[PDB]
C-alpha cells in the first residue's frame, strides 16, 4: 500500500529529485486535514456494530433478500453479509486514514468481483448497503470527514460496479 | 525464495541461534516465521483474504483449499483475528501433524483424493512468484442445498 | 474468546454451531504418499 | 450516452425490494415522511411548509460618503433563529464540536513544538528496540562467519558473498575452492586447511558486544595441576589417540590471578 | 511513514486503529512543520554535507582512495560521493515520513548482497554515514540533530 | 439427513457404508409414516403453537416487551411471532428429515452473530422456543412428542 | 450435499411453505424406494473388487492403453487406473443411495475433466470402462436398482463427456 | 527432469524396445564428454560470484537502468537482478552437467516471461546479461566446455526471447 | 462517452435534482478552458505527423527494437507501429478536447492489453513512446495545454500498465 | 521509467567521466553539478537583509 | 506459413547476419529431400479416396460409433466424419512438401480441439483413425517417406490430444 506521504515521496523519488515546494504542499495539505482523519477515524472505531445495523436497516432488511429465496435468507448468510459489511467498513477507514486509496485497491478490490459473481452475491444489493453504510457514517462523522469516507466508500462501490 | 533479497539484515537472528542448538522444533520454526511483520510484508499485504487463505496453505501444507468449508473456516479465522491465528491453525491442525509432525520442514504434494486438489496445486506450483494478481481458487461453484 | 467480527462480543474464530465434519471429514489423501488418512486399496491384499 | 445507469447511482429500492417504500403518489399519506432537502419539494414550496420567497430586494442607497457594506461579517444573529437552525431538532443544524475552531490548529507554534514532544516518546520505545536488535544481530553474523563456512554453504550464492563479505572486511581468511576447484589446502593430507598463527589471537571489536570495557583487572599466572579425576583413560604400551592426550592436558592447567 | 506504521498493524490483527496508536498520529501530524523545517535545512545544505562528509571519509579511510582501492579513479570517486548524496536523500525522506520504512525499502533492503556482488567494502559506507552524521550534527540544533541523528544511526545500525 | 450423514461419515473414512449404519437406513425408511404423522400434526396446528407460545414467551419474559424493548411495539413483536413461526418451520424439517441437518444449516449456523447484530438477547429467543416446546407436547402423544420435543432441545441447546 | 429428502425440505424452504401433499408424496416415494436401495448398497459392497476386476477385464485389458506406450503402461498407472475405478464404483454408490446426484457434482466431477486433460487420461476409455461397470453392477443388483445405479453412472459419463 | 541417459532410457522404454546400437552410441557419447563436463562444472562452481560479477559490469554496465526510475534502481532491485543471473548461472550448469536441457525446460523458463511481462523486467537486458556470461564463462572453462555452456545459455535465451 | 457537459448532466440527473450552483461552476470552468483546448487541438492537427516522427525517432530509433529480432524490425511492424502511434495521438486529443477521459476507455484501452500481450508488443517500449509524444505535443501546444494532454496521454499509459 | 532499459540503445548513457560533457548539459535545476546552477554558475542563496 | 526455406531465411534473417555455411547445409538438406516429397505427395494425391476407405474400415466402422447414439450415426455425421478425414489427409500432405508444421498450427490445429470439445466428437476415436491413415500412407508411400508423413500426423494427433 502506500499513504499521501508515500505517494509523494514515490513523484519524488521516481523523478530523482528531491523534495519541491508542491510535495511540501501536499504533505502540508495531508498534515492540516490529520486531526479531523484521526478523530474520525476514532467515532467510526467507536460505533462500528451501530454502523451495520443501522446500514442493514436501511438497506436490506424486511425485503426480498432477507425473505426466503433471498441471499441473505439461512442464519448462516445472514452471518457471512454482515461480515463483510464489516470489512467495507474498516478498509474504507484504513483508506480515509491513508489519504490514499490503494488499500482497497491491493487488499480488497482484488478478486471480489469475481468472487460475488461466483457465488451468488448480488452486486446492486451490496453496493446499497455500502451507501447506507456512507449515509450513516457521515452522520456520525460530520460534514467534511463525511465527504472523506464517502470518497472511499464510493471508490468501493465503484470497484464493485 | 532465498532471505537475502527481501531482509535488511539479520532480523529474526535468535531462531538461527536457538534452532543450530536444537532446542527449537521445526515446527516452533515455521510458526515463528509465519507470524513474523516480514510475512506480513509479503504474503499478507498485497493479497486479498482469499488469496492469503491459498498462498497460507500452500506454503504451511503443500497444497490447495479443499473445499468451501475450508474457505469459509479459515476467512472466518482471518477475519475474525488475523494472520497469526491463521499461521497457528494451519500448523496446530490435524493434518499438519499427522504428516510432517515435528522433524519435518513442509514439502510441495500431489494431492488425489478430493475434489479439485491435484489441478488447484497443479495451477499453484506452476506458478512464479507475481506472476499474477489473479486467483487462481476464488471460490467453488454453486452447490445446491446448504 | 478473540476478536468479534460483527455484532458485539460474538463473531470469533469459529462461527457458532459450524460442522467440525465437513472440515475435518473431506481430508487430502496422497495415495503413493505418506498415509495422512485411513486408505483402502482393493487390490492391495497379497496373492 | 447522458443517461448511464451506475449500480453507485441508483438509490431507490429497486433491487432490495420492499413493498411498504413508495413514492408519494397521493396527497393522503404524507403522514409516512416529509421532504428533507429543496429540490425535493412542493411546486410553490420549500423544504419547509412555506411559500418560497426568490430572497432578492433593493438594498436602501447610500451616501457615497458612508462607507460600503463587508461581505465577511458574522451574519446577524436574528437571521439564524428566523430560519430556525439554532434548534437542534432541525435537519440543517451544524453541530458546536465540528466547528473548525475546535481543532489544534497547526499553524499555532507552542501546539508544534509541544507536540512535537509528544511524538518523540512513543518512538524512542521501538527505535530503540530496533537499534539494539541490530547491534546483538552484527555481533552474531560477525562471529558467525568467523567459526567457518562448510562446503555446502560456501556452494550457495549466500556463502559466496558471505565469503567476499570476510575478505573485504579483513574479518578473517576463509578457505575457498581454488580457481582449479579442488579445495585450498595447506598441508596437502587434509581438505580445506588455513595458516594459523598470531592473527587469530588478536582480538577484533567486531566480535565483542560490548565495547565499553577494555581493561583488564589481574595478570594471569600459569602452572601445573594434578587434575585428579577428570583424568582421562589412556591405553597402555600403544600410542594414544590425539584427543585422549589433548584432554590430559586439558585437565592440567592451573590459573592464579594477581590483582 | 508512520501512518502506514499503523493501518498494516490493525489490519493484519483485523481490528479498527487502537486508541493508544490514535494519539500517535495525532502527535505525528501536529509535528509535522517542525520536521519540514529539518528536511528543509537538510535539503538545502546538502552539498556541505556531501563534500565535508566525503572529505572526513576519505580522510579516515585512505583505503578506498588509494590505487586498487573500490573507489580509486575519477570516475569511481564521483560514484562513491554519489552514494552518499543518495543516503542523504534517504535520510530526508526518513524524516517527513516519520519512519524509517522509506530508508529502509529505498535503499536498506538487500543491500549487503549488492556491495558484496560490487567488491565495497560496507563499513566504508558506514563510515561515510557517520561523516555525514556528524556535518548534519553540526549543522543543527540539539534536539534536532538528536532527531535526524538518530535517523543515521538506523542506517549506521543497518550498514553495521 | 440421516442418509447425507452416513455419506459424509462414510465419505471422511473413504469406506463403503458400514452394515450398522446400513440398518439404521431401513429402520429409518420403514419409520417413515409415523414421521410424517408428526409433522403432519405441527403442520396443521401451527397457528396455535406459535401464539400460544408466544403468549407464554411474553407473560413468562415482560422485558422484551418493555418500553425501549427489541419486541416493542406492533410491528416488532409480529416480527418476533415471524422468528418463532420460522423455528416451528424449520423443527418440522428437522422431524422428516431424521436429523438436525436441516434445521442447523437453515437456522442454527451463525444464529448468534445474527441476534448479537440485531441487538436480540438470545435467551429469550430460547425461552420463546422452550414455551413452543411446552405447547406441542401438549399437542402429542407420549413417545411422540419424546421425539419431536427434542428436536425442540436440540434447537435449545443450540441457543444457550 | 443433498439427499431426495433435503432436496424436498430445500424446494420447501425456499419457498418459505411448509410440507404440502406434493413434498409428502416425493418423501413417499423415496421411503418407498428406501430399502432396494439399501440392499442394493449391501450387494455393491460387497462385490466391489470383483466388479472392477470384470469391468477393467472387459473394457481396458490387451490393447494399446496396456500395451508400451498407453496410458496404463507401467505398475504405478496400472494401480492409479484401477484406484481410479474404485472411486466411481464408491461414490456411484453414495448417489445411488442419497437419491440425489449432488455428491456427483461436489466430489467427483468438479476439476475432473481438468485433470484428465492435464494428465493425458484417455477420457474415451474411461468412459467405456465406466459403462463396463454399468453393466456387471447392473447384473449384480438386478432390474430395478441397476435402473439406478444406471443413471449416477450415466451421469458420472455425461460428467466427463 | 532427466539426463541424456534417462531420456535414451525413455525413447527406448516407450517404444518397448531393448537398447540397440544407437542408442548405447549416444550413452557412448554422454560417457565419454562426462569428465570434461564435470572439471567444467567444478570451475564454474569455483568462480560463480566473480562471473555474475564481470557479466554484470559487461552488461548492465554503463547503462540507463542505473539511473533513477530503470528497473535496477534501488538495492532491492539490484539484488534482485544480481539473484536472477545467479539462478541462470547455476541452473545453465545443471542442464550442462546433465547433458538435457529438460530441467530448463521445468524449473526455469516455465511461467518466466509471464513473470517478466507481469513484473515489468526488461527481457533484451536480461538476455544481454545471460550472453554476457555466456562469454565470461566460455572464458574459464575453454573452448570445448564453453560450446556446452554456450548451448544451455543459448536455450535460456531462446527461452526468454 | 461522455463530456465534462455530458459528466455534470449525469451527476444533476442522476440525483433528479436540477443544474445547482456547484454543476455551473463546473461549466464555467469549462467553458473557460474551451479555447485553449481548441488552440491546442487545432495545433495537434497540424503538426501529427512531426509529433508521431519526433516521437519515435527520440523513443524507439536505433536500438534493438528496429534492429533485427527486435519489435519493429520488419516494415509491416514499423508501420503498424506508427500507425499506433497515430491512434494514441488522436484519440488523446479527443480526451483532451471533451475534458473527460471517457472515449480512452471505451474505444481504445479495452482489450488493448490482452491485444498485445497476444501479439507480442513490448507495453515497456509502447509507454516511452506515448511519453515521448507527451514531451513533443507539450513542447507544441505550450505549458497549460501540455497538462492537460499530459493527463490524457498518462492516462493511456496508466491503462496499458 | 524514463531510463532507456526496454529499448536498448547503447550511445544514450548517463555521465560518468569528465569528458562528457561536450554531448550533453543538464537542464532542470535537479540534475546540477554540485555547487552549480542549471547553466554553469555558483548557486547563491537568493536569501538577503531588505534594507 | 513457412516451408524449411523460410524458416531459414526466418532464423539467418532474425539474426541478422547473411547466409553461412549452415543455413546452406540445411537448404541442400532440403534440396536433397525434395523429389522423394514431390513422388510422395503425388501418390498421395492419387489415391486419396483409398487411404480414408481404407483407415475408416479399419478404424471406425462396425463399432459403437456408427451404431446409433454414436457419433456418426446419421448420413449428415458419416459425411462428416469422412470429410475431417479428407483434411487431416489433405494439410499433412501440404505439411510433408513443405518440410515444416507450421501450416498444422495456423490452419488445422488452432481451434480444433475447442470444436471437437465443443460438438462432442470422440477425441480418441479421431486419433485412431488419423493413425489408421498413417499406417495405410505409408504403407503406399514406402519408408521413407512414410517416416515424413509420419511425422506431420503424429503432429496433428499430438495437436489434438
Ligand atoms: C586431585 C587432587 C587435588 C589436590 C591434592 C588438591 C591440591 C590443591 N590445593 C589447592 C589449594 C590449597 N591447598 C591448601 C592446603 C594447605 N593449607 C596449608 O596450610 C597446608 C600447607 C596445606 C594442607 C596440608 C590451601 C590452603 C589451598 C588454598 C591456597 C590459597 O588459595 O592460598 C589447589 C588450587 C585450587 C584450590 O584453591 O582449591 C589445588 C589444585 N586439589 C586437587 O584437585
Ligand atoms: C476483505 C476481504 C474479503 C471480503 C470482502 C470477502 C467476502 C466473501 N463473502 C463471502 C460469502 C457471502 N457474502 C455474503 C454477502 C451478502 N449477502 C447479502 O445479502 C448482502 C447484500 C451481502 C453483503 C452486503 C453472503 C450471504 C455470503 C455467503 C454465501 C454462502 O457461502 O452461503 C465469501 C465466501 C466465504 C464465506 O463467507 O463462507 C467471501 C470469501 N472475503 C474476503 O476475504
Ligand atoms: C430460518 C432461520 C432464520 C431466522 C430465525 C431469522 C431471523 C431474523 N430476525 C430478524 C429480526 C428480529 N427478530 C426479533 C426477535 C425477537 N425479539 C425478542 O425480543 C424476542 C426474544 C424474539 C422473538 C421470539 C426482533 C425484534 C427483530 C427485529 C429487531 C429490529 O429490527 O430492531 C431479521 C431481520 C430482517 C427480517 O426479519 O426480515 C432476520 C433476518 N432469519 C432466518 O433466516
Ligand atoms: C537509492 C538507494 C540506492 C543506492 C545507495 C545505490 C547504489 C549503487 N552503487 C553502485 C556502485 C558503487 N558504489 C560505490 C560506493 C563506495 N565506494 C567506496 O569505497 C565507499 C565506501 C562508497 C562511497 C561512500 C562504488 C565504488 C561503486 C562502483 C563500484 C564498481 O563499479 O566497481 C551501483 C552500480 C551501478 C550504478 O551506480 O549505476 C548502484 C546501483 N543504488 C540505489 O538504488
Ligand atoms: C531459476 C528460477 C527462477 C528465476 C530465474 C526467477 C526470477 C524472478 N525475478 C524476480 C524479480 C526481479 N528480477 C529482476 C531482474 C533484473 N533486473 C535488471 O535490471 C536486470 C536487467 C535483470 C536481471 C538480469 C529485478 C529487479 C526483480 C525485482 C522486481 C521487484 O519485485 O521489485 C522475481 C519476483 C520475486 C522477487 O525477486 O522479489 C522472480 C520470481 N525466479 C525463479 O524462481
Ligand atoms: C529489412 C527491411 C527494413 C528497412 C529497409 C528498414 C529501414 C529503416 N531506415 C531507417 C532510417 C533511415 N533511412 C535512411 C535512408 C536513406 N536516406 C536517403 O536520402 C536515401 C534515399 C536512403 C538511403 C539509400 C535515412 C536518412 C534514415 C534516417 C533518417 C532520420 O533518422 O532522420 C530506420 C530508422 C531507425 C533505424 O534505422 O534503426 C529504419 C527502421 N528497416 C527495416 O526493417
Ligand atoms: C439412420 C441413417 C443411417 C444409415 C442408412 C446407415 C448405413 C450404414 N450402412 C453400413 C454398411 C452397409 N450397408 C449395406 C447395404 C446394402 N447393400 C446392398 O447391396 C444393398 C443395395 C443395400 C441394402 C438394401 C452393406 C452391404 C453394408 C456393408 C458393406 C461392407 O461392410 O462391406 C454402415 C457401416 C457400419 C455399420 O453398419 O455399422 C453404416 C453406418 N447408417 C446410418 O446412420
Amino acid at each position: 500500500m502506500q499513504d499521501a506521504i508515500t505517494a509523494v515521496i514515490n513523484t519524488a523519488d521516481v523523478q530523482g529529485k528531491y523534495l519541491d515546494d508542491n510535495s511540501l504542499d501536499k504533505l502540508r495539505g495531508y498534515f492540516e486535514t490529520g486531526e479531523l482523519r484521526v478523530r474520525a477515524a476514532a467515532t467510526i472505531a467507536a460505533n462500528a456494530a451501530t454502523i451495520i445495523k443501522e446500514s442493514v436497516a436501511k438497506a436490506l432488511l424486511y425485503s426480498d433478500i432477507t425473505r426466503p429465496g433471498g441471499n441473505m435468507y439461512t442464519t448462516r448468510r445472514y452471518a457471512a453479509c454482515i461480515r463483510d459489511l464489516d470489512y467495507y467498513l474498516r478498509y474504507a477507514t484504513y483508506g480515509m486514514l491513508a489519504g490514499d486509496p490503494s488499500i482497497l485497491d491491493e487488499r480488497v478490490l482484488n478478486g471480489l468481483k469475481e468472487t460475488y459473481n461466483s457465488l451468488g452475491v448480488p452486486i446492486g444489493a451490496t453496493v446499497q448497503a455500502i451507501q447506507a453504510m456512507k449515509e450513516v457514517t457521515a452522520s456520525l462523522v460530520g460534514t467534511n470527514a463525511g465527504q472523506e469516507m464517502a470518497v472511499y466508500f464510493d471508490y468501493i462501490c465503484s470497484g464493485l460496479s | 525464495r532465498d532471505i537475502n533479497t527481501f531482509t535488511v539484515g539479520d532480523e529474526f537472528h535468535n531462531l538461527e541461534k536457538a534452532f543450530l542448538l536444537n532446542e527449537i522444533t521445526v515446527q516452533e520454526v515455521i510458526e515463528y516465521l509465519g507470524c513474523s511483520k516480514l510475512y506480513t510484508k509479503e504474503f499478507y499485504q498485497p493479497y486479498p483474504n482469499t488469496k492469503v487463505i491459498e498462498l497460507g496453505t500452500k506454503h504451511f501444507l503443500g497444497r490447495a483449499p479443499s473445499n468451501q468449508a475450508e474457505i469459509r473456516y479459515y476467512n472466518q479465522i482471518l477475519a475474525s483475528q488475523g494472520q497469526v491465528s491463521f499461521i497457528k491453525t494451519l500448523v496446530n491442525s490435524i493434518e499438519y501433524t499427522a504428516l510432517f509432525g515435528k522433524n519435518i520442514v513442509p514439502y510441495h504434494r500431489f494431492p488425489t483424493l478430493p475434489a479439485a486438489n491435484f489441478p488447484n496445486t497443479q495451477k499453484l506450483y506452476n506458478s512464479l512468484l507475481k506472476q499474477s494478481t489473479q486467483i487462481i481458487v476464488p471460490s467453488f461453484g454453486n452447490s445446491v442445498g446448504n | 474468546s478473540g476478536r468479534p467480527t460483527c455484532g458485539e462480543t460474538e463473531g470469533t474464530e469459529f462461527v457458532s454451531n459450524a460442522r467440525p465434519i465437513l472440515v475435518d471429514g473431506v481430508k487430502v489423501v496422497e495415495y503413493w504418499g505418506v498415509p495422512n488418512g485411513p486408505v483402502p486399496r482393493l487390490f492391495g491384499g497379497p496373492g | 450516452g447522458y443517461g448511464a445507469y451506475s449500480y453507485i447511482t441508483d438509490k431507490t429500492k429497486g433491487h432490495v425490494n420492499q413493498y411498504y417504500v413508495d413514492k408519494f403518489r397521493i396527497a393522503s399519506d404524507w403522514t409516512k415522511g416529509t421532504p428533507k432537502t429543496q429540490a425535493d419539494a412542493v411546486l410553490g414550496r420549500t423544504f419547509k411548509g412555506a411559500v418560497l420567497v426568490p430572497t432578492e430586494g433593493i438594498p436602501q442607497e447610500f451616501d457615497p460618503a458612508i462607507a460600503p457594506r463587508d461581505n465577511t461579517v458574522d451574519p446577524d444573529p436574528r437571521i439564524a433563529e428566523s430560519e430556525g437552525e439554532v434548534y437542534p431538532w432541525d435537519i440543517n443544524y451544524f453541530d458546536p464540536q465540528f466547528l473548525p475552531s475546535a481543532y489544534s490548529d497547526v499553524n499555532d507554534p507552542e501546539t508544534v513544538d509541544s507536540s512535537f514532544a509528544d511524538f518523540r516518546s512513543s518512538m524512542w520505545e521501538s527505535r530503540r528496540e530496533s537499534l539494539t536488535a541490530q547491534d546483538f544481530g552484527a555481533v552474531a553474523r560477525v562471529q558467525r562467519i568467523k567459526n567457518g563456512l562448510d562446503e555446502k554453504y560456501l556452494m550457495t550464492l549466500d556463502g559466496m558473498l558471505d565469503a567476499r563479505y570476510a575478505r573485504f572486511q579483513k574479518i578473517a581468511e576463509p578457505a575457498v575452492l581454488s580457481p582449479t576447484g579442488t579445495p585450498m589446502t595447506e598441508i596437502p593430507g587434509t581438505p580445506y586447511l588455513g595458516s594459523v598463527g598470531a592473527m587469530d589471537f588478536i582480538a577484533q571489536e567486531e566480535e565483542s558486544v560490548a565495547f565499553w570495557k577494555s581493561g583488564p583487572s589481574t595478570t594471569p599466572v600459569n602452572y601445573k595441576r594434578p587434575s585428579g579425576a577428570q583424568t582421562p583413560n589412556l591405553p597402555y604400551n600403544t600410542a594414544a589417540p590425539v584427543a585422549a592426550i589433548n584432554e590430559a592436558q586439558e585437565a592440567q592447567k592451573g590459573q592464579m590471578q594477581l590483582s | 511513514s508512520i501512518v502506514t506504521k499503523s493501518i498494516v498493524n490493525a489490519d493484519a490483527e483485523a481490528r479498527y486503529l487502537s486508541p493508544g496508536e490514535l494519539e500517535r498520529i495525532k502527535s505525528f501530524v501536529l509535528s509535522g512543520q517542525r520536521r519540514l523545517r529539518i528536511a528543509q535545512t537538510l535539503t538545502e545544505n546538502r552539498e556541505m554535507i556531501v563534500k565535508k562528509g566525503g572529505q572526513q571519509l576519505f580522510q579516515k579511510r585512505t583505503d578506498v582512495v588509494s590505487p586498487g582501492g573500490n573507489a580509486y579513479g575519477e570516475e569511481m570517486t564521483a560514484t562513491c560521493l554519489r552514494d552518499l548524496d543518495y543516503y542523504l536523500r534517504l535520510v530526508t525522506y526518513g524524516i517527513v515520513a516519520g519512519d524509517v520504512t522509506p530508508i529502509e525499502e529505498i535503499g536498506l533492503v538487500g543491500v549487503k548482497e549488492m556491495y558484496n556482488s560490487l567488491g565495497t567494502p560496507i563499513s566504508g559506507v558506514s563510515e561515510g554515514v557517520r561523516c555525514m552524521k556528524d556535518v548534519a550534527c553540526s549543522l543543527l540544533s540539539g534536539e534536532d540533530s538528536a532527531e535526524a541523528g538518530f535517523y543515521f544511526d538506523y542506517t549506521l545500525g543497518a550498514m553495521q
